RNA sequence: GAAACUGCGAAUGGCUCAUUAAAUCAGUUAUCGUUUAUUUGAUAGUUCCUUUACUACAUGGUAUAACUGUGGUAAUUCUAGAGCUAAUACAUGCUAAUCUCGACCCUUUGGAAGAGAUGUAUUUAUUAGAAAUGUCUUCGGACUCUUUGAUGAUUCAUAAUAACUUUUCGAAUCGCAUGGCCUUGUGCUGGCGAUGGUUCAUUCAAAUUUCUGCCCUAUCAACUUUCGAUGGUAGGAUAGUGGCCUACCAUGGUUUCAACGGGUAACGGGGAAUAAGGGUUCGAUUCCGGAGAGGGAGCCUGAGAAACGGCUACCA
């Protein structure tokens, strides 16, 4: 976990050696809304993730979306395809297309490339990540 | 010449792009301030809105703060010694957030012993690399405020996993 | 110059600013009272 | 533009104010104020073009800055004060008082009221927050800051404010079988009894009013404003009694 | 002297082992003119954030002085108070002095001292010329004011009662930090007629609500065996006097914990001589009678143990061998079964 | 009431369509991601704290214009030296309170011996923010307990503890008028307004931002990444999110569902013409939004400008 220069910690949530009451380091926590079981690994887990929906300072807002994954080779975030039919008049005649929208993905979750994600809108984490998933499928 | 604009960046896709617009007021930048350990000089900047922010360009002094003792005195700081982003700052003594800095540790032994009547046993007790700090005279710091944007080098003594962390880095 | 008008508005001044405390405090006694009857 | 506007084109204007085309070329930009920019009627409409007391906008400053017009119980000299909804407009030399109400074609009404009436008006409450030193107040959809409110108030309820001393006389729940007024979208202007609040998280809510005469529509909650209980509504309603 | 620098050279100049520090050499001939620089600094009225910063700046910086330096520096504050006169008599105060202005002198040396304590705590050097013998001169003009003076002047009777406030505060405080350290036995008689003797009748009826800085005076020389000499003055007046608090029938229980704590550690520390026999007896007696009420009256499970450990006390010295002490103790117990183990071995 | 200082405005209005091909723009979202002059509504008694050796019946030039007078230049909405004088300019700085309990009397319209408590603003750290089914009573009532709010959601609103600050604010301002108490003092008190001031909310706004939608071109098939391209973390900067920039890391990101590159006599839309319907073409042009002021670049002021009927350089 502590894999860097700098230390990670939650912020503003402050351990007491001198107290020691518990063994498990303290670990802050939050419930997304709208229905979104907060998975227990997030609970006891031991990572730490600022842009974690359950744990980092992020709050999901917005419109919320679903997709298949189509990439997960990059550190905490991955690529999914939403696919649609554009409808063109002349024709009378529906046309395939399709976008990747690149998702911040907290290590609270594990996914695979073809799994159905549910992700949720948030404040621009990158220069292209404006999303989080929120649910794994 | 500074600028935080977005449209200067090549897109996603690879794409570059051309030139929306000039320039605007509303999305500048600053030249960096390089705190550095001397004599006091701060000098404000007028900002957006009728707001004023605070520039460090030196500092000696800030209020350090014991959280396990629940306490805040001001101390001097002594110098840098390890800055997680780069290495630079640590051999030119520049001043930022979340450098590991020194500071004299004189007030908060003087606090030890005015409060708990000790260079009653078992609060007194402390961590032993806490004490083994205290017997150097120099304890180890981190620097939480801002001294580009406050002006200020308020900060926290490290402790527990934090301390061994940085002491293994150190 | 020193003058009367300066004195009144002086007055009038410190006045207004106890008048004001004045009206805070009965109003924060009248929440009070409506809590402890609500409860 | 580098800055906020000052100037508002005719044809941009809001329509409900009916202000003729061929008139001239701008309109009367509502200054800031208690009221939107496109829910509010500008006092200098409002005693040119509905009440016609005067003929031009020099009339209109003139009669303001004899101070023989008040708002809310407060004297205003601006030309372009943004009077609202559920608004009281008081007129003491031609012993008049008006209140703001939309009709059902969806514009301000010229409606005279009583001095009792006049003495009160609603309003709906937009938000309820704990201010500095633990004071708790309700902020008004006419940006009223009332300190020391009701626990029972809550967001969307509706308090009775007495213009005189600015308290809070009473206050209406918001719940199902509540007297309600449109104040938005194309329903503008209808009175009707609530039925049902569909509530999505992390949407706009929609409420369905049924009007006396049987007839169903669904609104969005922003355009709603509980006035009372059904068939007993707090305050006088104009001729058609928001039907149709 | 600059404002703007002031903070940040008492770091840098004043800090104990700093590299612009004093030389030690040096320390003589500079510190008293530092110590008059602070001094003015100290009497700057605390109206803003800022000034009260700068106020606790200057008594922040006394930790490092060394001690006759420190000492020093109390001596300045005490030197403006005239306090020769009223111990050099039979401690009687003058008619001129009572003024608002020596009550507005008295009322900066306590809040000095005050301070002081709180950052010295335990190592604050207590010297009876440079900070007891001033101290209980104020405390003397604060009763002696406001016993004298007359309703209409409303104003100085409340700068004395809030110098009686402070005071009294004041003294309580130094009991705690340096009472032990320090050898009392030369003011013990004058700290008693001068601040304990007037009080003491209605000392009772005064702090039935809450503990007061006076109570905490009485309970810190119950709880210590070398001051027992303050509760052997008088007949035991201010031992009797603690009792009739007990007495009272509206005290709280915020004041009758402490008590009790207090007179279980007199009845658990012997003491030899002849006035400790008598004050046990007199704090054993008097106890007994009202703790059945005392008892109704506690809302706390700790406040019930603390009699318990109180009832177990009397128990281990023989007092039980007395009939009355037996019959009293029998019927406080009945009232508490109206821990568990302790009731049983007191059974 | 000329002139001048101060305050405000001059960032609106008007004109043009050069650049611009997921850009602008249309519809639709978000700010739990941030600034906001002004309008509107609320909002600030901190009693005390030693040199009281004391201005608040009110402090300075730490100061000048207009003005007087002596001058330079061919010339400009150019100005130098000397002498003056004001503030809502500049810089300083103060003046016997309220609230908890309340013994004792007294039993209420009660008195109060006494024990206690005391603004804001910035920075950091920490903390809070979740079988009383009885008894009596006058039949009423009393006896013990409760004790934050909101969102779908938060480290939210708010409060508290310890310190911090070249650190702010907490009225040294103005018009009209002369009422009320008396111990008769140029004593005490007092009306209606104007202008300012901290914080919150509202309003006019601004900046980013979610999803979908643009003409021709495949005889443009791979593109982006050395000199940031994709992401991680830490810092700097910013009003603030963010590779926006910096340091170290991984090797990523887009593409035959047409990326990238090329053309466009390409500002986009509401709309205009034609057509029976499908379609096709036009839209600089009365409204909305974006950009520009000969071409690039950088800036002071201010809430708001990369301003151009504001400033500085370079090119012509
Ligand atoms: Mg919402
Ligand atoms: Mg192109
Ligand atoms: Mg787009
Ligand atoms: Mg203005
Ligand atoms: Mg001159
Ligand atoms: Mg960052
Ligand atoms: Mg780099
Ligand atoms: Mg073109
Ligand atoms: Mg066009
Ligand atoms: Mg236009
Ligand atoms: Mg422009
Ligand atoms: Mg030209
Ligand atoms: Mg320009
Ligand atoms: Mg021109
Ligand atoms: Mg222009």
């Amino acid at each position: 976990v502590q894999s860097e220069r700098a230390f990670q910690k939650q912020p503003h949530i402050f351990n007491n050696p001198k107290v020691k009451t518990s063994k498990r380091t303290k670990r802050w926590y939050k419930n997304a809304g709208l229905g979104f079981k907060t998975p227990k690994t997030a609970i006891e887990g031991s990572y730490i993730d600022k842009k974690c929906p359950f744990t980092g300072l992020v709050s999901i807002r917005g419109k919320i979306l679903t997709g298949t994954v189509v990439s997960t080779k990059m550190h905490r975030t991955i690529v999914i395809r939403r696919a649609y039919l554009h409808y063109i008049p002349k024709y009378n005649r529906y046309e395939k297309r399709h976008k990747n929208v690149p998702v911040h993905v907290s290590p609270a979750f594990r996914v695979q490339v073809g799994d159905i994600v549910t992700v949720g809108q948030c404040r621009p984490i990158s220069k292209t990540v404006r999303f989080n998933v929120v649910k794994v499928s | 010449g500074i600028s935080r604009d977005s449209r200067h960046k090549r897109s996603a896709t690879g794409a570059k792009r051309a030139q929306f617009r000039k320039k605007r007021k509303f999305e500048l930048g600053r030249q960096p301030a390089n705190t550095k350990i001397g004599a006091k000089r701060i000098h404000s900047v007028r900002t957006r809105g009728g707001n004023k922010k605070y520039r460090a360009l030196r500092i000696e002094t800030g209020n350090f703060s014991w959280a396990s003792e629940g306490i805040s005195k001001k101390t001097r700081i002594a110098g840098v010694v390890y800055h997680p982003s780069n290495n630079e700052l640590v051999r030119t003594n520049t001043l930022t957030k979340a450098a590991i800095v020194q500071i004299d540790a004189t007030p908060f032994r003087q606090w030890f012993e005015a409060h708990y009547g000790q260079t009653r046993a078992a609060s007194a007790k402390i961590e032993s690399s806490v004490e083994s700090q205290f017997s150097a005279g120099r304890l180890y710091a981190c620097i939480s405020s801002r001294p580009g944007q406050s002006g200020r080098c308020d900060g926290y003594i490290l402790e527990g996993e934090e301390l061994a962390f940085y002491l293994r880095r150190l | 110059l020193v003058t009367p008008q300066r004195l009144q508005r002086k007055r009038h001044q410190r006045a207004l600013k106890v008048r004001n405390a004045q009206a805070q405090r009965e109003a924060a006694a009248e929440y009070a009272q409506l809590l402890a009857k609500r409860l | 533009a580098r800055g906020p506007k000052k100037h508002l084109k005719r044809l941009a204007a809001p329509h409900h104010w009916l202000l003729d085309k061929l008139s001239g070329c701008y309109a009367p930009r509502p200054s800031a104020g208690p009221h939107k920019l496109r829910e509010s009627l500008p006092l200098i409409v409002f005693l040119r073009n509905r009440l016609k007391y005067a003929l031009n906008g020099r009339e209109v400053k003139a009669i303001l800055m004899q101070r023989h017009v008040k708002v809310d119980g407060k004297v205003r000299t601006d030309t372009t004060y943004p009077a609202g909804f559920m608004d009281v407009i008081t007129l003491d030399a031609t012993n008049e008082n008006f209140r703001l109400v939309y009709d059902v074609k969806g514009r301000f009404a010229v409606h005279r009221i009583t001095d009792e009436e006049a003495s009160y008006k609603l309003g709906k409450v937009k938000k309820v927050q704990l201010g500095k030193k633990g004071v708790p107040y309700v902020v008004t959809h006419d940006g009223r800051t009332i300190r020391y409110p009701d626990p029972n108030i809550k967001v969307n309820d509706t308090v009775k404010i007495d213009l005189a001393s600015g308290k809070i006389t009473d206050f209406i729940k918001f719940d199902a079988g509540k007297l309600v007024y449109v104040t938005g979208g194309r329903n503008l202007g209808r009175i009707g009894t609530i039925v049902h609040k569909e509530r999505h998280d992390g949407g706009f809510d929609l409420v369905h009013i049924k009007d006396s005469l049987d007839n169903t529509f669904v609104t969005r909650l922003n355009n709603v404003f509980v006035i009372g209980e059904q068939g007993k509504p707090y305050i006088s309603l104009p001729k058609g009694k928001g039907i149709k | 002297l600059d404002d703007t620098l002031f903070k940040d050279e008492i770091t840098t100049f004043l800090t104990e082992n700093g590299s612009q520090s004093i030389k030690a050499e040096d320390e003589k001939v500079v510190m008293p003119y530092v110590l008059r620089i602070f001094f003015g600094r100290a009497q700057v009225p605390p109206t803003s954030g800022q000034k009260r910063s700068r106020k606790i700046a200057v008594i922040s910086v006394l930790p490092n002085f060394k001690k006759p330096y420190i000492n020093d520096f109390l001596s300045l504050a005490s030197e403006r108070l005239d306090y020769n006169y009223f111990f050099g008599n039979s401690h009687q105060i003058n008619s001129s002095k009572a003024t608002l202005k020596t009550i507005r002198r008295m009322t900066g040396f306590v809040n000095i001292v005050n301070s002081t304590l709180s950052v010295l705590r335990t190592n604050f050097p207590l010297h009876t010329n440079s900070v007891l013998q001033p101290l209980i001169y104020s405390i003397a003009m604060a009763y002696y004011v406001l016993d004298t003076e007359s309703t209409e002047e409303v104003h100085l009777r409340k700068m004395a009662s809030n110098l009686r406030q402070q005071g009294l505060k004041c003294l309580s405080s130094v009991f705690e930090f340096v009472g032990n350290t320090f050898d009392w036995s030369t003011s013990m008689e004058d700290i008693y007629a001068v601040v304990v003797k007037p009080r003491i009748s209605h000392f009772s009826d005064e702090n039935l609500q809450q503990p007061s800085s006076l109570l905490r005076l009485f309970l810190y020389w119950a709880h210590n065996p070398s001051l027992y000499q303050f509760l052997y003055y008088d007949e035991f007046a201010t031992a009797t006097a603690l009792m009739d608090t007990i007495s009272n029938q509206h005290v709280k229980e915020a004041v009758i914990g402490p008590i009790i704590e207090a007179a279980d550690s007199i009845i658990r520390n012997p003491v030899n001589d002849d006035h400790y026999v008598d004050l046990v007896t007199l704090i054993c007696t008097s106890c007994l009678k009202i703790l059945p009420s005392l008892y109704v009256k506690l809302s706390d499970s700790n406040s019930i143990s603390t009699f318990l450990n109180l009832l177990v006390s009397i128990t281990e010295m023989g007092f039980i061998q007395d009939d009355h002490v037996r019959s009293r103790l029998i019927s406080s117990l009945i009232s508490i079964l109206k821990d568990t183990q302790k009731i049983l071995k007191i059974l």
